[PDB]
DNA sequence: GCATCCGTGAGTAGAGGAAGCACAATTTAACACTTTTGTCAAG
DNA sequence: CTTGACAAAAGTGTTAAATTGTGCTATACTGGGAGCCGTCACGGATGC
């Protein structure tokens, strides 16, 4: 039933490495690393390619590029000399002790990661981008410099969580770096709100921010800072009502706002008809009332053969034919 | 549903399905000629975590030595169970001994059994019991400074390992170039080395050993077991509703009444898929449709406020969940941290 | 025969209700300049 | 209905400045944390 708890008893089954095991593991992944390099070199290939086949080779079947050129890439790799051969086995074994090294510290980041609960993800997600920070440590660490393994992973492993949470946490998503400005600004306030004795105004949160920032930068940072809320969320104490149900559509027009549309066509299509067979024509053409969209004098020119000056008088004097009836009837005024 | 629709046509109790399902326990469909405990494993059967492993990986065990004191195997001795390899513990298993880190290092020269103190930081790059020529390295370490090397030629001696492997495998001396790899899966009868000379006789994993120079197969098997829907999607794939068909009628003629009720019940859910025309694997999900932005609108209030629809939390949910998974197969993740991703990925569709 | 699991429980109205930093990629705004499009005066 | 204009509104590179996306940090650190009974009562269906 508990995801947690099972995630838990799995990680317990693989032992802590000790302080010649911990070095052991390094060395044959560093070395490992190196034996695909010259491998690359020595067959033209590319060495991303070459780490794909041997490490498809080391994870088995049990994995789901096409398996029909893995085996055959294979066998041109197994097909060299024994003085070239020796690299292929000192690849195989670096790609199985990274899996081990991996495995055995697990229970790291578990102990990291459940100081960032609380924050817009659950254990378990903190978790699992944890584990991302903990493979990326593994290919960077050296050995050589006689350090152990937490003292380097622990960076790896912290900076995975904290860049999850910017990316993730918000359902509009904020730039990280502009998460960094909200969480210095929260900062600020409790700093001073402690040292007043009561709530800061927007002058004092800038003026304690630095240079740069004046009330009006405080109070747009705040708006943007805030959370949609939920349509679902109840509001009483019986639930029958939620607070969708308050929300009106101003999307669709509204049957009132739907007919006068049509009456002011109705009407406007009446007037028309005291004008000529082209001056209306042209009148319609010009004002977007045929296709939908307006066309140029020059393209109203084209559709008749006529110049483009043309059309601007003809048009015109449709106008002035329009007003005049306008005029004696205001039967098109309601409409404005 | 009670009772479940996948249950009833793969023959799965409620419990059994949970635990396949959730990522608790393996469903074999392939056994591959494995033998579990003497007996023979069949299809359709439900393996536990440790004899998943057990089957697929094979036996073996460290123990840790005190410091200070030294085992009374030699490396390379077959044990037997209740052996005891040091004078404080014993071996639980039988099998090969290994040494994992001897701590001295004792070289029996020819003019002479000098002592040298081995660190963490170093590692031994000879076998034992192999004569060293002068010159050649016996001893490896970061820095050359303190790095060992042989004065003269003799035999050296290992001495204090950290502690003892007892891995159940069969050992092939070699001299040429091997013809496999570490991580390869042999069968009786396989070349290992020499162009035929040596050759496998048990099922199992290799592992070429470059300074004891041999071939070691731990026993194990190739055996197919999986987890989660994508088995239970394979089962259902093979279903032959035709065939199943014919058999419920052939129990339905039981003088029991409880075999002839358990029969019909299997058979209404056959007949309804079989009249229907759908499929039994449709059943599980491989693209999961999307309800359009309108009908989960995410609308700004008359105050400039946003409110939004929980739909919209539970999808992002599980987009996040399924692009961790797609980064995490492309890095070659260990199986313990894949298995928990496609756990969660299940409970967000859920 | 009994233990375990699961879905059901009247209507309308109201009225409150916690990291930095460096640096590369990308987007945007500013600014000119070229081209297109009306007006005006003829005619 | 057609020419010559004429400035204007709109379109088109060019570029510096905001803005955003990403990698990195080497003392050693290695299995969570909140719950917590007037626990609602009764019928139906399933599995032993």
């Amino acid at each position: 039933s508990d995801p947690v708890r099972q995630y838990l008893h799995e990680i317990g089954q693989v032992p802590l490495l000790t302080l010649e095991e911990e070095v052991e593991l390094a060395r044959k992944v560093e070395e490992g690393m190196e034996a695909i390099k010259k491998l690359s070199e020595i067959t033209g290939l590319d060495p991303d390619l070459i780490r794909e086949v041997v490490r498809a080779k080391i994870l088995g079947s049990a994995r789901v590029l096409d398996p029909k050129t893995v085996e055959e890439i294979d066998q041109k790799l197994k097909s060299l000399p024994k003085e070239h051969k020796r690299y292929l086995h000192i690849a195989r074994e670096g790609e199985a002790a990274r899996q081990h090294l991996i495995e055995a510290n697990l229970r790291l980041v578990v102990s990291i990661a459940k100081k960032y609960t609380g924050r817009g993800l659950s254990f378990l997600d903190l978790i699992q981008e944890g584990n991302q920070g903990l493979i990326r440590a593994v290919e960077k660490f050296e050995y050589k410099r006689r350090f152990k393994f937490s003292t380097y992973a622990t960076w790896w492993i912290r900076q995975a969580i904290n860049r999850a949470i910017a990316d993730q946490a918000r359902t509009i998503r904020i730039p990280v770096h502009m998460v960094e400005t909200i969480n210095k600004l929260s900062r600020t306030a409790r700093q001073l709100q402690q040292e007043l004795g009561r709530e800061p105004t927007y002058e004092e949160i800038a003026e304690a921010m630095g240079p740069g920032w004046d009330a009006k930068r405080v109070e747009e940072t705040l708006k943007i800072a805030q959370e949609p809320v939920s349509l679902e969320t109840p509001i009483g104490d019986e639930k029958d009502s939620f607070y969708g149900d308050f929300i009106p559509d101003e999307h669709l027009p509204s049957p009132v706002d739907a007919a006068t549309q049509s009456l002011l066509s109705e009407e406007l299509e009446k007037a028309l008809s005291k004008l000529s067979e082209r001056e209306a024509m042209v009148l319609k053409l010009r004002k977007g009332l045929i296709d939908g969209r307006e066309h140029t004098l020059e393209e109203v020119g084209a559709f008749f053969g006529v110049t483009r000056e043309r059309i601007r008088q003809i048009e015109n004097k449709a106008l002035r034919k329009l007003k005049y009836h306008e005029s004696r009837t205001r039967k098109l005024r309601d409409f404005l | 549903d009670v009772p479940s629709k996948i249950g009833t046509l793969l023959d799965l109790s409620a419990t059994e399905l949970e635990q396949v399902l959730y990522f608790s326990k393996y469903i074999v469909l392939d056994p591959k000629g494995a033998i579990l405990n003497g007996v023979p494993v069949e299809k359709r059967q439900l393996l536990t975590d440790e004899e998943y492993r057990e089957l697929r990986y094979g036996k073996q065990e460290t123990y840790p030595l005190p410091p200070g004191v030294d085992a009374l195997v030699k490396d390379g001795e077959e044990v037997v169970k209740g052996q005891e390899l040091a004078p404080g513990v014993v071996s639980r298993l039988d099998g090969v001994a290994l040494y994992r880190f001897p701590r001295r290092v004792r070289v029996e020269y020819v003019k002479e059994p000098k002592d040298y103190r081995v660190q963490p930081h170093m590692n031994v790059v000879v076998p034992e019991g192999a004569r060293v020529e002068a010159g050649d390295k016996i001893v490896a370490a970061i820095d050359p400074e303190e790095e060992v090397i042989a004065e003269a030629e003799g035999v050296v001696h290992l001495h204090e390992p950290a502690s003892i492997l007892v891995v159940k495998a069969r050992v092939y001396p070699f001299e040429d170039d091997v013809e496999v790899s570490t991580g390869d899966r042999v069968a009786p009868g396989d070349v290992l080395a020499d162009g035929g000379k040596v050759k496998s006789d048990v099922y199992g994993r290799v592992e070429v050993d470059l300074v004891r120079n041999v071939v070691r197969v731990v026993e194990s098997y190739d055996i197919d077991a999986r987890m989660g829907a994508e088995a239970i999607q394979q089962l259902l794939k093979e279903l032959d509703l035709e065939a199943l068909e014919k058999e419920l009628l052939e129990e339905m003629k039981h003088p029991s009444r409880a075999r002839r009720a358990k029969a019909r019940k299997r058979l209404e859910v056959v007949r309804a898929f079989l009249d229907s025309g759908n499929r039994p694997e449709w059943m599980i999900l491989e693209a999961v449709p999307v309800l359009p932005p309108d009908l989960r609108p995410m609308v700004q209030v008359d105050g400039g406020r946003f409110a939004t629809s929980d739909l919209n939390d539970l999808y992002r949910r599980l987009i996040n969940r399924n692009n961790r998974l797609k980064k995490l197969l492309a890095q070659g993740a260990p199986e313990i941290i894949i298995r928990n991703e496609k756990r969660m990925l299940q409970e967000a569709v859920d």
